Order: structure tokens, then sequence, then C-alpha cells
């Protein structure tokens, strides 16, 4: 069977990603010295299937337009991809194993754009039009150090199957030989999905829970996937679901970690943005996907293909 | 006394000692850090929130809320259409129509407030000269209908039938004091 | 206070423990105790199927025995 | 309040001053409610000679 | 049975609906302020699972703080018809519910009942925070109280 | 992408209050002046009285001054903490916000437990103050005025050597200093941009004139130099409350006459004038002479101030208010040129458009 | 040990509330398990438990009873109510609760405090309480 394993990856992020919406309310309480929910269930675990049931049973908001076969596509895109985002993420033993699952990250990654985009065309306001646009040159941007960032580092790792960095973790991490790239990669993390100090659609109506679950979603994702690439879990496998165990907290961490940008800092001006990844990043980036090049070649000895 | 705020650019010959330093605090990012850590501090600490309905905030026995007639001890209501409790009243919003009582005496037919006027402002607590018109702890008084808060006479009597246990103590620690 | 958001955690934090720890048996189930014996470049596919060819269609078993 | 002695310490190395005693909100020796009545000072012109209104 | 359990159903739409609602608080005026100290630690908004500043089209009620000036009330109806229609309504302050001070002006409303329907009408010049906060909850009662689908039934 | 032209529509709010007092006392009229700077309530209130004292020709007693001047720099505390934040928010940081608006809840307290209520304290009226402050509330002051020093450099750690706001900030709306002046700014947005200036100490008028307190001025005119002044002036009325704290008077409260000031509420019913005095005083009032002013007051936005102008009947006759942010916004349009969106909202923060000044 | 204090301390919060059903009662009623020394138990069960030692806003907080007069006050919970002489010492007004200062009787104060009625029958109506201020007219039924 097989049905069942997925059974056992949905839902288990379904409500995970609901938790997350709270525990965001309620960390940022704390950090805002407040508690957060505590009357729609003991201690607000029940907040998010209340907010869930409220939004589907939204009165009909007159659809306008377009022909809506494309206000049905931007959300069912997005949210798509965000579920298949997580499968190759190798959790001790990957579901789907993908010589090149790190480089299927990217696209599917990237290729959610398009509900950016086509809600910001189908939505006949001229401002929104060049307003969900800017957010779109800020995504794009950002994907190319999320490349770099992740491919120069994967030059001292051998094929871009992610369940060799399980192998290549083995007495290490990699967040000790490129400390800037996780820098660097951080930021790229927040960067797409824009659930960060910079959102630029802060400051897509009817179906809010579409992005409201795909947004969270990426983001205990693109959690997960720093800590699989840098802060990596041991494995030791005669145990393996000590790993797990051990996944769980670092994403839970550099969750939590986001969390605590939004209640640390404001937003960023979309100028200094691109001045950000254009001036300071980018050609910063470049060394760097060229320094590790240099590295084995400079150090003793490239890594395998197996 | 003029106080420069930002006054601190000289030129100190920026050496690697210390230019870097701000390099320091660049690349390697601290005062990020700085501002992040701090905000850790509070989550470990005590949230000042409260349970409202079972947790209410403080007052003091001064608070404008919402009017009551009082009364005497000795039943006779304390209110006598003196007529200056709305020539002060600056939203305009009394009307107090009155009377003989039928005993001689001198008392009203009419009272009234429109509490979606009455900028609850404290005028005619102080202007009455007996006492009589008082602004009392209650708010809550929501009510689903801009009718229900024009508050005529015989409310605002039985108002005032009921939190006189409580006036007659907040009152009693602001009597010899205003 | 600062703790009762825990509850949000570690409900959250027995949730992804299961996609790592169950696959993981789900795999092991079906391939007989081993793992998924992972594909990655052709090699490993004719050790593969040559075991399949070996015994009753699925591949995570006869070994010494025969001879 | 209830800071278990390690927090404190926490709190402070990840602010920086020692804030236990400086803290945010109130807990006791303070407005200790119901104040003794107060007998209030007078005025002037409460003097009964050389008292006019010309004079003021 | 049907009708007992669609009454214990309603107890449960209106229960999502209640236990998490998004607001659009207005500014305009110092009655404005109150809401911020609403939102503030002390008596917060967002342990009921009121959120503080939520967009208007996905709203699902309105707090209206302050004066409402013959200027402002289309830009106020014009959102008033762009929330979903389940739309409730909250007006705080005297200067909402009929213009405390500034009943007799011209440049005003004599309450913003006189543009757009109200669920709970709340008192105060600066209504308390709390005073509010129990008026918030009394509309969280306003419709844990009524009954859609048992009255479908019934049609 | 960027700007060039931009209007604002100044009047969503207007409500014809100059009009609406034409036909009310002064004591009947007097808590419409909380509702201007409805985020500052007593400094208005301590403006508006003061018209009223020169023309009546009364200084109020030493410990009404006293205190008209302590809430009348825990006022100043209140618009900072208002525009330091909500200028922070709508450039995106919540955070210190919620720090404060527990910090702030205990400064309407001290109205609450003074004056009647929280907010709308019609507590500073014509002849002085209407009514005498409490036994446990001074005692109080000094806890909460030691521990709030911390709370704002406890913010001042996190955001003035922050890069989102340093560069979000500064450079921003460059104002020119004799530019100020032709649209008279005369509030925080000169002394931020050096020219030195200040009412309290250049025309000082209640007890100001005993503190030993300064001036945080700004140069460099960018809007975290105006935010810097906003900061310090606020730890600088501790200095002044620490001063202004002890060595309060012991004295009288509402001013010695009876036709300027209502009576002992004791002494109204007993001495037959008292309670005429209050019979006239809350129907007709003061009857001021004719004359006029233009008072004036730095509130934490500026140079707010009034042209009262008066009749020999008891009510006014056109009074005037001058919202110091009104020449502000009109600036609106000539410091945003050639600057994009975004800081855009930072210019409102630092223009501090606490909108009922900006609305009549 | 520290930590374990807490515990030793923390233990009691929940078994210090009578059985299971009087704790979680609490629990989805208020959401606040507190020990609290009791001073009240008004007339229709109102409690009032009090601590010193939490800050300003929680030393005093009351539990509601069910069985109000007919609206059943398990979910349904007030702030209109807590009747007029707890108001007053809850609000933190004052410090000596009322029952070794109690508030005067004066023969015709209410027996039962009415809480916020918001659109049930039993509320307010506005009158034109001013005795029709005209008197028209009779016919006499007379004819001519
Ligand atoms: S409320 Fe007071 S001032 Fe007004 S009519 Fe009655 S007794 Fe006179
Ligand atoms: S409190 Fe002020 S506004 Fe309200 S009725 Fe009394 S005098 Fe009028
Ligand atoms: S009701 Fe009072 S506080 Fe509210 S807007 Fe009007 S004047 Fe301001």
């Amino acid at each position: 069977m097989f049905f069942i394993n997925i059974l056992t990856l949905l839902v288990p992020i379904l409500i995970a990603m609901a938790f997350l919406t709270l525990v965001e309310r309620k960390i940022l309480g704390y950090m805002q010295l407040r508690k957060g929910p505590n009357i729609v269930g003991p201690y607000g675990i029940l907040q998010p299937f209340a907010d869930a049931m409220k939004l589907f049973m939204k009165e009909p908001m007159r659809p306008l337009t377009t022909s809506m076969s494309l206000f049905i596509i931007a959300p069912t895109l997005s949210l798509t991809l965000a579920l298949s985002l997580w499968v190759p993420l190798p959790m001790p033993h990957p579901l789907i194993n993908l010589n090149l699952g790190i480089l299927f990250i990217l696209a599917t990654s990237s290729l959610s754009v398009y509900s950016i985009l086509w809600s910001g065309w189908a939505s006949n306001s001229k401002y929104s039009l060049f307003g969900a646009l800017r957010a779109v040159a800020q995504t794009i941007s950002y994907e190319v150090t999320m490349a770099i960032i992740l491919l120069s580092v994967l030059l001292m790792n051998g094929s871009y199957s992610l369940q060799t960095l399980i192998t290549t973790q083995e007495h290490m991490w990699l967040l000790l030989p490129a400390w800037p790239m996780a820098m660097m990669w951080f930021i790229s993390t927040l960067a797409e999905t824009n659930r960060a100090p910079f959102d630029l659609t802060e400051g897509a109506a009817g179906p809010f829970a579409l992005f409201f679950m795909a947004e969270y979603t990426n983001i205990i994702l693109m959690n997960a996937l720093t800590t699989i690439i840098f802060l990596g879990p041991l494995y030791y496998i005669n145990l393996p679901e000590l790993y797990s165990t051990n996944f769980m907290m670092e994403a839970l961490l550099l969750s939590s970690t986001f969390l605590w940008i939004r209640a640390s800092y404001p937003r960023f001006r979309y100028d200094q943005l691109m001045h950000l990844l254009w001036k300071n990043f980018l050609p910063l980036t470049l060394a760097l996907c060229m320094w590790h090049i240099s590295l084995p070649i400079f150090t003793a000895g490239v890594p395998p293909y197996m | 006394t003029y106080k420069y705020v930002n006054k601190k650019e000289q030129e100190s010959e920026v050496d690697m000692k210390s230019a870097t330093d701000n390099a320091a605090r660049i690349l390697m990012w601290t005062e990020l850090i700085r501002g992040l850590g701090m905000t850790l501090s509070y989550l470990f600490r005590e949230p000042a929130t409260i349970n409202y309905p079972f947790e209410k905030g403080p007052l003091s026995p001064r608070f404008r809320g919402e009017h009551a007639l009082r009364r005497y001890p000795s039943g006779e209501e304390r209110c006598i259409a003196c007529k200056l409790c709305e020539a002060i009243c600056p939203a305009q919003a009394i009307t107090i129509e009155a009377e003989p009582r039928a005993d001689g005496s001198r008392r009203t037919t009419r009272y009234d407030i429109d509490m979606t006027k009455c900028i609850y402002c404290g005028f005619c607590q102080e202007a009455c000269p007996v006492d009589a018109i008082v602004e009392g702890p209650n708010f809550e008084f929501s009510t689903e209908t801009h009718e229900e808060l024009l508050y005529n006479k015989e409310k605002l009597l039985n108002n005032g039938d009921k939190w006189e246990a409580e006036i007659a103590a907040n009152i009693q620690a602001d009597y010899l004091y205003r | 206070m600062w703790f009762e958001i825990l509850p949000g955690l570690a409900i959250m934090g027995v949730c992804l423990v299961i996609p790592g720890v169950s696959t993981a048996y789900i795999h092991k189930f079906t391939n007989g105790g081993k793992e998924k014996r992972v594909a990655r470049v052709q090699y490993q596919w004719y050790l593969m199927e040559r075991d399949r060819r070996i015994s009753g269609v699925n591949r995570y078993y006869v070994s010494k025995g025969l001879e | 309040a209830s800071a278990t002695r390690v927090i404190q310490k926490l709190r402070n190395w990840a602010s920086g001053q020692d804030l236990q005693a400086k803290l945010q909100l109130r807990y006791q020796e303070i407005a200790k409610r119901t104040q003794p009545p107060p007998k209030l000072p007078v005025g002037p012109s409460h003097k009964l000679s050389n008292n006019y209104y010309c004079t003021r | 049975r049907a009708e007992y359990v669609v009454t214990k159903l309603d107890d449960l739409i209106n229960w999502a609906r209640r236990s998490s609602l998004w607001p659009m608080t207005f500014g305009l005026a110092c009655c404005a302020v109150e809401m911020m100290h609403m939102a503030a630690p002390r008596y917060d908004m967002d342990r009921f699972g009121v959120v503080f500043r939520a967009s208007p089209r996905q709203a699902d009620v309105m707090i209206v703080a302050g004066t409402l000036t013959n200027k402002m009330a289309p830009a106020l109806r014009k959102v008033y018809d762009q929330m979903p229609e389940p739309r409730y309504v909250v007006s705080m302050g005297s200067c909402a519910n009929g213009g405390g001070y500034y009943h007799y002006s011209y440049s005003v409303v004599r309450g913003c009942d006189r543009i757009v329907p109200v669920d709970i009408y709340v008192p105060g010049c600066p209504p308390t925070a709390e005073a509010l906060l129990y008026g918030i909850l009394q509309l969280q009662r306003k419709i844990k109280r009524e009954q859609k689908l048992k009255i479908w039934y019934r049609r | 992408e960027m700007v060039r032209k931009c209007d604002p529509h100044i009047g969503l709010l207007h409500r014809g209050t100059e009009k609406l007092i034409e036909y009310k006392t002064y004591l009947q009229a007097l808590p419409y002046f909380d509702r201007l700077d409805y985020v500052s309530m007593m400094c208005n209130e301590q403006a508006y009285s003061i018209a009223v004292e020169k023309l009546l020709n009364i200084q109020p007693p030493p410990r009404a001054q006293w205190i008209r001047v302590l809430f009348g720099e825990i006022t100043r505390i209140l618009n900072h903490i208002m525009a330091v934040t909500t200028h922070a928010l709508d450039i995106g940081a919540m955070t210190p916000f919620f720090w404060m608006f527990e910090e702030r809840e205990k400064m309407f307290e001290f109205y609450e437990r003074v004056s009647g209520a929280r907010m709308h304290a019609a507590y500073i009226r014509p002849g002085g103050v209407h009514q005498d402050l409490p036994l446990g509330l001074l005692d109080d002051i000094y806890e909460f005025s030691k521990n709030f020093s911390l709370r704002i450099d406890e913010v001042e750690e996190m955001l003035t050597n922050n890069r989102i706001w340093r560069n979000r900030t500064v450079d921003i709306g460059v104002v020119t200093a004799e530019d100020a002046l032709n649209y008279g700014f005369s509030g925080v947005m000169l002394r931020g941009s050096g020219i030195q200036w200040d009412l309290r100490k250049t025309q000082p008028y209640d007890v100001y004139d005993q503190v030993e307190f300064d001036v945080p001025i700004g140069s460099r005119g960018d809007c975290y130099d105006r935010y810097l002044c906003r900061v310090e002036e606020m730890r600088q009325s501790l200095r002044i409350i620490e001063q202004c704290l002890n060595k309060m008077p012991p004295g009288e409260i509402k001013v010695d006459d009876a036709k300027v000031s209502p009576p002992k509420r004791a002494e109204m019913k007993t001495s037959m004038e008292s309670l005429i005095h209050h019979f006239k005083l809350y129907t007709e009032g003061y009857q001021v002479p004719p004359g006029a002013t233009y008072t004036a007051i730095e509130a934490p936005k500026g140079e707010f101030g009034v042209y009262l102008v008066s009749d020999g009947s008891s009510r006014p006759y056109r009074c005037k208010i001058k919202a110091p942010g009104f020449a502000h916004l009109a600036g609106l349009d000539k410091m945003s040129k050639g600057h994009m969106l975004a800081d855009v909202v930072a210019i409102i923060g630092t223009q501090d458009i606490v909108f009922g000044e900006i609305d009549r | 040990m520290e930590l374990v204090e807490v515990l030793k301390r923390g233990v009691q919060q929940v078994t210090g509330h009578g059985g299971l059903r009087g704790l979680l009662r609490v629990f989805f009623r208020a959401n606040d398990i507190r020990i609290g020394t009791l001073v009240g138990e008004d007339k229709y069960g109102n409690k009032y438990y009090e601590d010193n030692k939490q800050f300003f806003g929680r030393h005093r907080w009351v539990i509601y009873t069910t069985e109000m007069n007919g609206k059943n006050t398990f979910w349904d919970v007030d702030g209109s109510m807590v009747p007029p002489e707890w108001h007053r010492w809850l609000h933190c007004m004052t410090d000596d609760p009322p029952t070794t200062n109690p508030p005067t009787a004066r023969k015709f104060i209410w027996t039962n405090h009415k809480f916020n009625v918001s659109a049930t029958p039993e509320q307010y109506v506005p009158y034109s309480t001013t005795r029709k201020k005209i008197h028209e007219w009779v016919p006499p039924s007379t004819p001519y």
C-alpha cells in the first residue's frame, strides 16, 4: 500500500500548519506581553478549526473579475505545489527518492508565482495589478540566491539527492563551513513565502483559506529544509526514528525563529530589498559560489556520485 | 539648554581597530541580535492580560459612567427640577419638565437622558446641589438598540434604586473631597 | 504564561515525527523488514530486477540456502 | 515574581540591566486603597477682614 | 432526530463564527484609541480569537469608532457593501450612536444607525476598553442565540 | 513607481466645533478641546484655560498651576508613545506598541483616579482645577516614573540602531529650516531641523520658570532626528516630573473667587452666596470681558494655541483653534518630493496626524 | 531543585479545586486555575476569590455560578452581574469587601440584581412621561 502513507504525510502537516497559525498568535502575544487565544478551547489549541469553519461558511462573494476558471487556479495551484513541495523531503527515508530532488524543490517553489500574478492580473484593479507585481520581482530576485546559496553548498556535497546530506552530515553540520550561506539562505527562506519582516502584500479576498493554508505550510517546510541541509540531525541507522525527533525541534526553532522576526522588526521599503539583493547579497554571493568551487580543488578532494 | 540629539560625526581617524568594528556591527550581525534577544526576554515575562468577565480591572470611586437618580434614606426622590442639570449639559441632552406632586411639594413629571448624548462629562453630578443625579460605575449597559439607551426616569430611578448600596460608599469616600 | 504555548508545540511536535518514523515503518512493512532499497543509478536496478527474478516476484529474499 | 532564579539571568543576559527591581507591572506596596479622609486646606480670603471684592 | 440535532448544529455553526472574528476597526476619532488599549495586553482582544487588524474585504464584523461626518458616510457604506453578508456591526462611542456631541451640527450624522444597521450600540464618550469588551461579548451571544437552520427546517 | 505630487482631502472628520462653541459658554465648551488632540487631552485644556485666564486677568494658585504642569507633561508622554509606535506600526513594527500600552494604561489610571474618567478628563477648568487629587496617587507616580525611564531605553535598545529603522527613516523628508517657518511648523518639526525654540522656555507662562530641563534640538533634518527628539522629550519629562513632584506646595484649588470657580460643595450648602454663584456659574457662567487673545502652548505637536474672542455675554464669540498639525500637513506635498510611497507612511507619523486637530 | 519547587507549587493548583469536576469546570468556565482565598459566596453564587501575590489585575477574580434568574449561567457569563457591593471591591476601588463593612440598608433597594437584558423581554422601553399636555373636547351625544 501507499495511499496509507500519504494519509500519514498530509493530514500530519495540515494539522501542524493549523497549530502554527495558533502558535503564531500565541508567541507573538507573549512577545508583545500578552496571552493569546485562551477561550476558544483549553489553551487556544482549538482556534484554527474554528477559524477554518468560519471562512468555509463565507457567504457567496460575488465572483467578478474574469472567466472564473482562473480565480479557481491561483489558490488551487499554489497550495497544490506546497503539499507536493514536501514529498521528496527526506525525513530519514523519503516517501519519494529523487536523484534531483533538491532541484525539484525550487521549481515547485518558484512555479507558485503564477498564483500571485494571475490573482494580480485577474483582479482588475489598476493598483493591485502593479501592487501584486512588486511582490513578484521580489520573489524572483530572491530566487537566484535560493539556487546559488543552495548550489555552492552542494558543491561540497555529492549529487542533488537529499538522502546524501544525511550521510554528509555524519560527524558534522553544514552550518559551520557556510554560516554565510545559511544567513543568506535564511532570508532567502523568508524571501519567498513573504511571511517575514518584509511582506509587501500587507502594506485574494474570498478563498483566503488557501493562501492562508499554503503560506504557512511552506514555512514549516522551508524551515525544515534549512535544518536538513545545515542543522543536520542525527541518523545513526539502528534507531532512525531519533532523527525525525531531532528534525522536529530544529524545524520548530527555525519556525519559532520566524515568529520572533515579525515581532522584532518592521517592513523593508521595496527599494532597499533590491538594493539588498543587487548590491549586497548577490555580489557577495558569487564569490562564495566561486569559493566552494575552488574549495575541494584547493583542499584535497571532491565528494562522489553514488 | 539645547541638546543635539545626533551629533557624533567626527573624523576619529577610523582605523582597523574600530572601523571594522562597524563591519563587525555589519556582516556578522550583532545589532539585530541586540534587537532580537530583547524580545525573547518578554515571552518569559508575566503577561499582564486578565480574564475580563472573571478578572475585571481597576477603577476609582470617581469613575464617570451610567447615570442614576438617587433617593434619600427615607423614600422621597432626591431630584427637585432645578433645571441647571441641562443648562450646563453641553450635549443639550435633557428635558426635565415638572409640576407639583399633588402633595403640594415640588418634584418632576419628566426626566430624561439620551445616553447616546450625555458625554459622561461629570458636570451634572457636581452641579446638582443635592446629589440627586450622580454618575455611577456601570459601564456594561450596552444594548442592541439606540432606543433602549434613551433612559427616561423610571429606569433611571430603579437604576438608582440598585447601585445606592454602592454609590453611598464611593461618595462616602468623595465628600469632603471635591 | 511562557509555557502555555507548548500544547501548541508538542501537539505539532508529535505531528511531524509521524511521517519520519511511520514512512520508515511503512517501507519496512512492505519490503520485509529491510528498507526501500533506493535506485539512484542503473546498476542498483539490475541487482534489484535480478533479485526480482529469483523467487516470488518480491525481491527482499532468497539468499543462500540453495547453493 | 515566580522567576525561579534562572530566567532572571536569561532575561538580563538577553536584555541587559537587572530589571526584576524595575519590572514592568506592579504587585504590592502601592496605593493601599481607602486612604484616610482628608481635611483639605482652605484658600485665602477666608480671613473675615480686609477681604473685599475690590482687592480681588 | 432532525430538529434536535440541527439545534445542536447551530450551536456549532455559530461557534466557529464567533470564536474567531475579524474586525475592520475604524479610526476617525478619540474613540478609536480605546480599541488599541483593547488590543493592548490588559484587555486583550486576541485572547478571544479576535484579530487586531484584518482586511475589510475578509472581515466578519465592523467596529465604528468615532464621529461620522456627512463626508465620510459614502466611504463608510461603500465598505459595508464589500464585507461578506454575515457582517455584524458595532458602534462604539456616543458620537456614532446618535452623535453625542454634535448631534446638532451640520457636517455630522446623527447616529451611524442613520446609515447602516447595528447589531450592538455601545455607550461612553470614551467607552472604556472593557466597556466595549462586554459589548463585544454581548455581540458574541447576540448570535449564539440566533438560529438559521432551526427556522430553515420550517421553510 | 515614484511620487511627485500628492494631495490630501482634509475634510473627513470636520464637525463644526468652532461654530458649535458660539452657542455654548466657556465652562459649557471646555471638553471640546479634549477632542482636538484626542491623544493628548490636558494640554489643550491647559491652553483653553489660559485664554480665559488672560482675559479674566487671573493667575490660578500655585498648587493648581503646579499640577497643571505635571499632567501637562504626562500628556507630553502620551502622544510621543502614540506616534513613536504608530509611526512604527504603519512602518511595520507592532511590538513596542503593546509594550507601552500597558505602560500607557498605567498612565490613564492616573487620570481616572484624579479626574472622573480615563481619557476625556474635564479636569482643567479656567479657574485652576475642579478637584484636588487623592492620597494614594503620588506615592504611585514615583514607582511608575522610576520604572519608566527604563521602558524607553528598553525600546531605544531595539530601534534607534536598527537598520530596518534607520535606512527606512534617515535622509527622509529633508526639511529646510527657513522653509519650515514659511510653513510655520513651529512644533517638533522645526526643532528637529535645528531651529532652537520652545515656548516653555522662550515664552514661559506657568510654573515652568523653575524646572531645570532641556530642549532636544534635532540637526540633520530627517524623521530619525525628529524621532530622537520625540524620544528624548519623553525622557526630559522625567527630569521635569522629579522636579515637578518633590516640591508640590500645599495650597488651594479652584481659584479663591467664587465668580470664576465653583465653591466648595460643603460651602455652597450653607453659605448663601456660594449657592447663588453655584446656581449662576453652572447656568450663566463667568461673564468675561470683551477682548481677544492668541495664546499658545507647545503640545507634542507644537504651537497649539487659541484665538478666543469674547463679548460681555457669558458665551464666547468665534473661538478658533490653532491646530499645529494643520500647517505640518500643508507641507506634506513639498517634503515628499523625490521620495516613494513607503516612507510617506512615515511622513504621516512624523507629522503627528492626530486628526481631530486637523479636522475642524 | 528550583524547577521542582514550582511543581510542588503548581500541582495543588489542579488538585486544589475539590475533585476533577470542580476543577475541569473552572477550566472551560474561565480558563483560570489559580488557588484563591475565598471571602464572598454571595446570594446566587458569586465567590470572589483572592490572592495578593499575583499582579494588580488578577489578585481578585470572581467565579459566577449557574442558575441566575432563569438564564443558565454556565457559558453565557456577563460582567453586568456582580451586584452593587462587590463591584466596588472587585474593581479595586476599595480594600475592604462587603462582609466586614457591608452596605447600608435603606428599605427600598432591590433584593435581586437583574443583569443587562440585551434584547429579551423584561427590558426597557421608552415613554413620553408628560401627561399628554392638552385636553381637546368631548361631543355631547344629544343631536340637534
Ligand atoms: S438632578 Fe439635581 S440639579 Fe437636576 S433637577 Fe434634580 S435635584 Fe436639581
Ligand atoms: S455627564 Fe455631562 S454630558 Fe452627561 S448628562 Fe451629565 S452634564 Fe450632560
Ligand atoms: S464619543 Fe467622545 S471619545 Fe468618542 S469620538 Fe466622540 S468625543 Fe471622541
